[PDB]
Formats: structure tokens, sequence, C-alpha cells
């Protein structure tokens, strides 16, 4: 049963993760904003390797990832329901269908309003 | 044996068929709603010097594609088309051509990729990216383009050296050379694929 | 100065070369048939092929004249022996320029016209395409046996090939002006073809010219001196001609292509080297 | 879901060690008619 | 509602933890081992123009069935290698194929989300139309009901003769990739996109038991020979076998050398042999009582995306994208 359960509401946002080795997958921060669709936030590899940001929040935010602790953090510093979602299959350097209306490795997500 | 006789008629209609099979070009396109995809299953069948192309349009299922994309591994060619007008939806467009660039098995297919809308904006340029700012346009031919399609050449150019190409365009609502510049880059390809397989690379 | 020395090291560098394309040969055809038609793949293939048996058989043959002592008397009484050792001479000599000449052709096709050479040749008319050229080349070895003629015994008393250390009518003269205005015609046709092809490209690009150069220049050096030596015989009536000192060289040059095809062809790929 | 939940959540198991019994005694029986 | 479903599926594994008192590794483990498999290749079917998608052994043993990107459906006689048919489809973006029981009947589909049955006695017989996402497989239950799965999270059953979806299927979050039934033809099981795997009971209509013990999509699923067991194949490198009566996994099949997904599992006659085709082109055979890798078939010079063992167990038919079908002994 892979879970990812998602925390905090600048802005430290955690999603822990279970039900699966989460040192072998890409993690992603995506949010919905209201009215809206899901956008795709930030990225990060298996490794702590290569990391991506979207236009709007680069340079502002980071990500990172605790493989022993099997948790990913985002620091912060829009209004919208952010969730951490999870790459397909393992040792793959891309996340296809993360930000799709019903992705089944994606957290509940949390709301952040500014 | 009337049985060897008829598997003897099926290989020769297969043969047939082989002979059909060989002799076509096959595209997948792709691009957002937002984009002018259908001005560029839907099958569209169109010929240019006497050579068949058969362009697939798959619009019939929902939005996670992770396994209905596998069925065009042997596509000759990926026709992405990039709404360039719209900055909002720019990095959804970078993030999707990203996907299918890095994907494995898609990852030896080359991308004719569409800079669709270019009146609009040119009209929008006319009275999200901050690294815009620092950006000056390249010794091309003839900035807002430009650095678009520098921003999608980024993503090509970093990963999959030698194995596939992108081959950018722009292009408008009102243009009627799209079959002559899709023709001469699956020409390319087919250069590139031969000089691949007498390189045994 | 002559021992049988030289045709052993030759069989052996040619086989060891030959089989180690013939393997990689035919796993890259699966790898790269399992993409598209590898016409080039499949007459390097034949190519290989040829070069591995013509090595194998005529260097059994002249291996079997030597340890006999030179004693061409005692051993063929019609001279059978003297006559197939001519035709697998003459067809081990042709066959390789031939395939050469229509891989050049082939690979000038698909690279200056890269689309109709994937939509309109397919791979039957390459296999037939192939067999034509073994069967030709075999047509004209069997051709003087199919006549009157026979191959007669060599300067050197240790290769069969057409009749020249003689005066003799105009088929001895014509046998050898067709064998050498076909392999200067099969030379011609591949530099021309080759140059094409490195034109275009200048104009994975610098590996395909450097490869087409090496083949370019192997071909032409280790193949001229024998054609040349042929056609002046032939021209001439051995009067104002060369010696078995010469012949007997452009002969070792032109076993040295047989043995140098697979390298410059298959071998000396980055991917291969590695 | 829940009622789903709640419909899985209400039926009976057999344990672990019956499950594997059985499955060893049918390969076991039918190991003599397998070709592989 | 969250809150309830936690607490459920809570409840749910506290079950499942109290149930398991051994392991089925531990079982068996005074067992002699199965020796070193080694399979042979037989028979090599070639004619497919391109790669093959999907395979189906006849219940004759015999003939057998294959789909490939060409957009062909061909017949083989698998003893003496002649081909009995070559269908055309009208779509050539085919997932699946069928054989019917009564081998006068086969089934196909994929992007076109249509099923077509084809009559042998070949044209089409019937269009099933009701499917909003890809069709990815369909099994028959007899010459009149067929049960499929597509990628619009849903299966259906249907009446062939009428050409109506009986019965449908709801419950999966994700695209539903494979079908394996019963021996009994009164249950099935679905694995599809959400790392889950479904029972449903035919003619109820209403899932039975859900199994998620894997960690990404499920692509195969297969039936123990006595249907109480079943097997799955994901994309996390990783095969499962799962017991319905104790609802939990029992053996897991997987070493730290694979990083590629599993794309088609079979079981042998009594069910002690699993045979799992791989993306890196390659089959593995394990003990399935003892999760050890007996075996492998190598011989595809692409990945295997088809693998079926014939109903007398005499023979194993693998498909890759290779373009060719192999029978092993
Ligand atoms: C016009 C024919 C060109 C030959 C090309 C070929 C057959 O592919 C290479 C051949 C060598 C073969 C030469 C036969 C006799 C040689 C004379 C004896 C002498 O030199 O004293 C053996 O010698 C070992 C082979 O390497």
């Amino acid at each position: 049963q892979v879970q990812l359960q998602e925390s905090g509401g600048s802005l430290r946002l955690s999603c822990a993760a279970s039900g699966f080795t989460f040192s072998n997958y890409k993690m992603n921060w995506v949010r919905q904003a209201p009215g809206k669709g899901l956008e795709w936030v930030s990225d990060i590899s298996q490794s702590g390797a290569s990391i991506s940001y979207t236009g709007s929040v680069k340079g502002r935010f980071t990500i990172s990832r605790d493989n022993a602790k099997n948790t990913l953090y985002l620091q912060m510093n829009d209004t919208a329901v952010y969730y951490c979602a999870r790459c397909p299959a393992p040792f793959t350097p891309f996340c296809f269908d993360v930000t799709s209306t019903t992705y089944a490795y994606r957290g509940q997500g949390t709301q952040v309003t500014v | 044996k009337a049985a060897v006789e008829r598997s003897k008629m099926i290989e020769k209609q297969l043969q047939k068929d082989k002979q059909v099979y060989r002799a076509t070009h096959r595209l997948l396109l792709l691009g957002a709603d937002n984009s002018g995809k259908s001005t560029i299953i839907f099958e569209t069948k169109f010929q240019v010097d006497k050579v068949n192309f058969h362009m697939f349009d798959v619009g019939g299922q929902r939005d996670e594609r992770r396994k209905w994309i596998q069925c065009f591994n042997d596509v000759t060619a990926i026709i992405f088309v990039v709404d360039s007008s719209d900055y909002n939806r720019l990095q959804e467009a970078l993030n999707d051509f990203k996907s299918i660039w890095n994907n494995r098995w898609l990852r030896t297919i080359s991308v004719i990729l569409f800079l669709n809308k270019q009146d609009l904006l040119a009209e929008k340029v006319l009275a999200y990216f901050p690294e815009f700012a620092r950006y000056t346009t390249p010794e091309d031919a003839t900035r807002a383009k430009y650095f678009i399609r520098d921003e999608f050449l980024r993503i090509s150019t970093a990963s999959g050296d030698g194995r596939h190409y992108c081959y950018p365009h722009f292009t408008c609502a009102v243009d009627t050379e799209n079959a002559r510049r899709i023709f001469n880059d699956c020409k390319d390809i087919i250069l590139q694929m031969n000089l691949r397989e007498y390189n045994l690379v | 100065r002559l021992s049988v020395f030289f045709s052993v090291i030759f069989m052996t560098v040619g086989i060891l070369s030959n089989s180690l394309a013939i393997a990689i040969l035919m796993k890259a055809y699966q790898r790269f048939r399992q993409k598209s038609k590898a016409s080039f793949l499949l007459l390097a293939s034949g190519l290989v092929i040829t070069d591995f048996f013509g090595h194998l058989i005529n260097g059994a043959i002249a291996v079997f004249v030597y340890a006999s002592d030179k004693e061409w008397i005692r051993f063929d009484q019609s001279n059978v022996l003297c006559s197939i050792f001519g035709i697998c001479m003459v067809f081990s000599g042709l066959c390789p320029l031939l395939l050469g000449s229509v891989m050049a052709i082939e690979r000038c096709i698909g690279v200056t016209k890269p689309i109709f050479h994937s939509t309109k040749i397919t791979s039957k008319h390459v296999k037939m395409m192939l067999s034509g050229v073994c069967l030709f080349a075999v047509f004209i070895a069997l051709l003087p046996i199919l006549g009157h003629r026979d191959y007669k015994i060599q300067a050197s008393r240790t290769w069969c090939f057409y009749n020249t250390e003689d005066i003799k009518d105009w088929e001895d003269r014509f046998y050898l002006l067709l064998f050498s205005f076909l392999g200067l015609l099969a030379l011609g046709v591949s530099l021309l073809c080759n140059a094409i092809t490195g034109i275009t490209l200048l104009r994975h690009h610098l590996e395909m010219v450097i490869q087409l150069l090496a083949i370019m220049c192997v071909s032409c050096i280790c193949w001229s001196p024998f054609l040349v030596t042929m056609a002046n015989i032939g021209i001439n009536g051995n009067h104002s001609l060369e010696t078995c000192e010469t012949t007997l060289f452009a002969l070792r040059m032109a076993t040295w292509n047989q043995i140098l095809d697979p390298w410059v062809y298959i071998l000396l790929r980055k991917a291969v080297l590695k | 879901l829940v009622e789903q939940l709640k419909m899985e959540a209400n039926i009976d198991r057999i344990k672990v060690s019956k499950a594997a019994a059985d499955l060893m005694a049918y390969c076991e029986a039918h190991a003599k008619e397998d070709p592989l | 509602l969250r809150q309830e479903a936690e607490q459920l599926k809570n409840q749910i594994r506290d079950a499942r933890k109290a149930c398991a008192d051994a392991t089925l590794s531990q079982i068996t483990n005074n067992i002699d081992p199965v020796g070193r498999i080694q399979m042979r290749t037989r028979r090599t079917l070639r004619g497919h123009l391109a790669k093959i998608y999907a395979m189906h052994w006849g219940t004759d043993s015999r003939l057998l069935v294959s789909a490939s990107q060409d957009g062909k459906l061909i017949i083989w006689d698998s003893y003496t290698t002649n081909k009995v048919h070559a269908i055309p489809l009208r779509s050539s973006w085919v997932m699946t194929c069928a054989y019917a029981p009564s081998g006068n009947y086969v089934a196909c589909g994929g992007l076109d989300n249509i099923c077509s049955i084809y009559n042998l006695k070949v044209r089409v017989s019937r269009e099933l139309a009701g499917h909003t996402g890809y069709l990815s497989c369909c099994r028959f239950l007899d010459d009149n009901q067929i049960v499929t799965s597509s990628g619009d999270t849903t299966c259906a059953l249907w009446d062939i003769e009428t050409g109506q979806q009986t019965t449908t299927f709801t419950g999966h979050t994700g695209d539903v990739m494979s079908l394996s039934l019963a021996p009994d033809t009164r249950l099935f099981v679905s694995g599809a996109c959400d790392a889950s795997a479904k029972l449903w009971d035919v003619r109820e209509g209403m899932c039975r038991q859900t199994f998620t013990g894997h960690e990404s999509d499920i692509n195969a699923i297969c039936f123990f020979p006595n249907g109480n067991a079943f097997a799955t194949g994901s994309d996390d490198a990783t095969c499962r076998l799962f017991d319905l009566r104790a609802d939990q996994e029992l053996m897991t099949y997987s070493h730290d050398n694979i990083i590629c997904g599993i794309t088609s599992v079979s079981f042998s006659k009594s069910g002690r042999l699993l045979l799992a085709g791989y993306d890196d082109f390659n089959c593995n055979v394990w003990d399935a009582l003892k999760a050890d890798r007996a075996g492998v078939l190598a011989g595809h010079d692409n990945r295997v995306s088809c693998l079926g063992v014939t109903d007398d167990g005499m023979a194993v038919a693998t498909g890759s994208w290779d373009s060719f079908l192999k029978i092993w002994n």
C-alpha cells in the first residue's frame, strides 16, 4: 500500500512516504490553485542529483529529500493545495502523469494560503 | 498437404503487406488542446513528392498516458505542437516536451517541434520566465520566439546525443509549408538512421 | 625466395579477421534488423563470407601444392586440379571487387537519396543483387572452361591462372583484358560512389568520411598493381611486359586487400573496437 | 470506498500455514504429470 | 470520510497481520529444490512484420494466435509451424488477443476502444463498443460471453450475441492492464495501474477482495492452477504470489540484479514453476514454492511482450518485440 502524507500549511512542507523504497524514485512537488488545474512546482531525482524548479518559484523555493528518513521537504519563502507526487516507476528520470486529474501515486495534499 | 499450400499463400500475402507497410511513414501528433494541432483516434493521410505520410492524433483516452504511449515506439517522428502565444501554459508545454524526450521507449524517436500561432505571439509582444531579461538573441535568421525555441532546445540537447534530434519550426495558423518541412525533417531522420547503421552505432 | 609461409600467414590472418567480422556482423544484423532492412549489413556479410571461403580454399590448394615439392606433374594427370584452382582464383579475385562496388552504390543511394532508399528498394532486391553478383563472378570464372581453353600454371609454378607466359591466340589476350577491365571498372565505380558520398557528407559524419577514405585508399592501392600488370600483359604479348618477380608482388597485394576488407569495413568502427 | 472497505473487512481469513500447505500439496500431487 | 477509510484499512492490515502465523518460504524449506531447468527453443514462428503485442494458446494445445503492431492477427499451428490464418485489423494499435475455448472465435482490441470478435467458422462477427479507454485485455468465458478490461479503470462482461455490457466492474483507480479467469469461470482477478489487484464475482458483479502488495503498476496477472492463488508481475521488477483464502501476499520473486519491469507471467501445469517475461529481453523461471530462479529463457532480441503456457503444459510460447514467437520445451 503506497502512502504519501503531506504536512504543513515561509513554510516547511513535509511529505512522509511509505509502502515503497523511497531511495529508488524521483519525487515531485505539484500544486492545484483554486479555479485552476494541477501545476508542477519542483522536481528532485533519487540521489540528490539535478533539481528542477518552475519559473514562477525559481530561486525562491527549495526541495530536499531524506532517503534514510524517507521524507520529502519543500522550503518556501501562492494559495494552493500542494501534493507530493512519485514517478510511476523506479530508476526512470521522467515523471510522466504526476500532474493528472487522478494520479494513483500522489498524496492528499495540504492547503497553503498566503 | 493443403495446410502447406494455405501457409504459402498466407506468406505471399504477408510479403505483399510487408512491401505496403515499409512503403509508408507514420507520425505521432502531440500537443495540448490550447495549441492548433488540427490546423497543422484521428488519422490524416497526405502525400509529399509521391511519399505517403500517416499522422495519428490520439484523443479518445484519459490524461493518464504512460501506458498507451508505448504503442508508438517505432513511429517515424513525433510532431509536437506548442502555443508560443500563451505564456501561462508554456511551462506545461516544456514539461510535456521533457517527458516525451526522456521517455525510455521514446528515446530513439525524433521530434519535429512546431511553435504555432506566431502571429499571436508577435501581436502580444508589441505592447513567467525571469531568465528572459538576461537573454540575447542568437546569430540566427529573422527575440521572444527565439527565446522560447532555445528553451525547448536546451531540453533537447541536455540528453539523448546522437540517438534522436529535434527540428524546431515557427508556424502560423495560415502556414501552408508544414508538410514540406515535415518531409525534409523526415528525410534527415532517415539519413541519420542510415548513418547510425553504417557505423554500427 | 619463395616459401609456403607467405601463404600460411595470409591464410591465418584472413580467416581470423573474416570470422571475427562474421560474428560481429551476425549480432549487428539481428540488432539493426529489428529496426529496418540492413542492406549494408547483408552486403558486408556476403563480402566477408566470400573472403573467408576464398582464403580457405585457395590457401589450402596452395599449401597442398607447396607440400608436394612443386611436383605438378604426378598429381594432376588431366590438369583438373589446375582448372579448379584457376576457377577459385578468378572467383575469389572478382567477387570482392564487384561486391565493394555494389556496397559503394548502395551507400551512395542511401546517403544522397535516403527517402527513396528506404521506401523503394526493399530487402528482396538486395538479396537478388547479392546473388546476382556472386553468380556473375562464378560465370566469368567458369567462362574459359565453358569455352575451349583451360587455366595454365604460372611462372612461379605455385598457382593457376590465365595463360600469360605464352604468345597464344586472341583468346588469352581477350580473357586477360576482360578480367582487367572488370576489375578496373569495379575500382572506378567504387571510387566515384565513395567520393560522391564523402562530398555530400562533408558539404556520424566524420567517422563515415574517414571509413570511406580508408576504403578507397586500401582498395586502390592493393588492387591496382595486379590489374595494371594483367592489362599490360594482355595488351602486349609478354614481349614488352614484366616477369614473375612483380606479378607475385601484385598478387600478394591483392591478397592483402582481401585480408584488410573486414577491418576497413566492419572491425575499425568505434563501437566495434570497444 | 468506505462501503467497499467494510465489505472487504467483513470476510473470514484462513491461516497462512494452511494456504501454504494446500499449495505444497497440489504442487507435489500434480508434479508427476508436469512436462516442464 | 478519510478517517473512516484509514481506520478500516488499519483494521484490515491488523487482521492480516494476526492471520499470518508462518511464511511460505519457511513452510517450503524441507522439500527438494527443482533442478536447473534448461528449456530449449523447439520452434520459431516468423511472419509478423513488427512487434508482437499478445498471444493466446488454444485449448486444443496445438493452435495459437498472435497480434502484431502491423495490424495483423495470425493463427499458427505450433506443431507443423504452418500458418492457419491471417486476419487484417482495421486498427493497427492492438494490445490484446484471445482464443475461444471452443476454437471457433478470436477476439482482439486496442486503442480503438473496441473489442472485435472474428468467427473462424474469416471476417468480423461482432464489435463491442462501450469502453471509454483502450482495451487492455479480454478473456472468453464461452462462445457467448466475454470479459474485457480497459484503460478507463473499469472491467466489463459482455453478451456477444446482443453486443451489450451485461455487467460492469468498477473500483480500480488506475487503468486496468490485465485480467485472468479462474478455472471454475465463476471468479476473476484484475490488475491495474494503481498497485492493486481485485477479485471479482462474475455472477454478482461486485469486488470481493483487494490485494495491495506491489509498489508500481501491475502489468501481468495469472491464476494458480487450482484457483486458490494468483501471481502478479509489476513495474517494480518483482513478481508476487497472493492467496485468496488468506487474502494476503505469500511470496515475492525478485533479485537485486533486475531493474526492469515484468510484462507477462504464467504458471506451469502443476504450478511449481512460474515463468515471467521481462523488459531485459529475457524470461525467468522461478520455483514458486522456494522463490528461487530455476532457469532462464534467452534468445529474444527485444523485450518479451507476451508469454503463455499450454493447457497440457507441454510447451511455453513467448512473443517479443523482435517480431518472433518462440516455443520452448
Ligand atoms: C586474383 C586472386 C587474388 C587472391 C585473393 C584471395 C584468394 O582472397 C587471397 C588469397 C591467398 C591465396 C593465394 C593463392 C595462391 C598464392 C600463390 C602462391 C605464392 O604466392 O607463391 C593463398 O596463398 C592464401 C590466401 O591468403
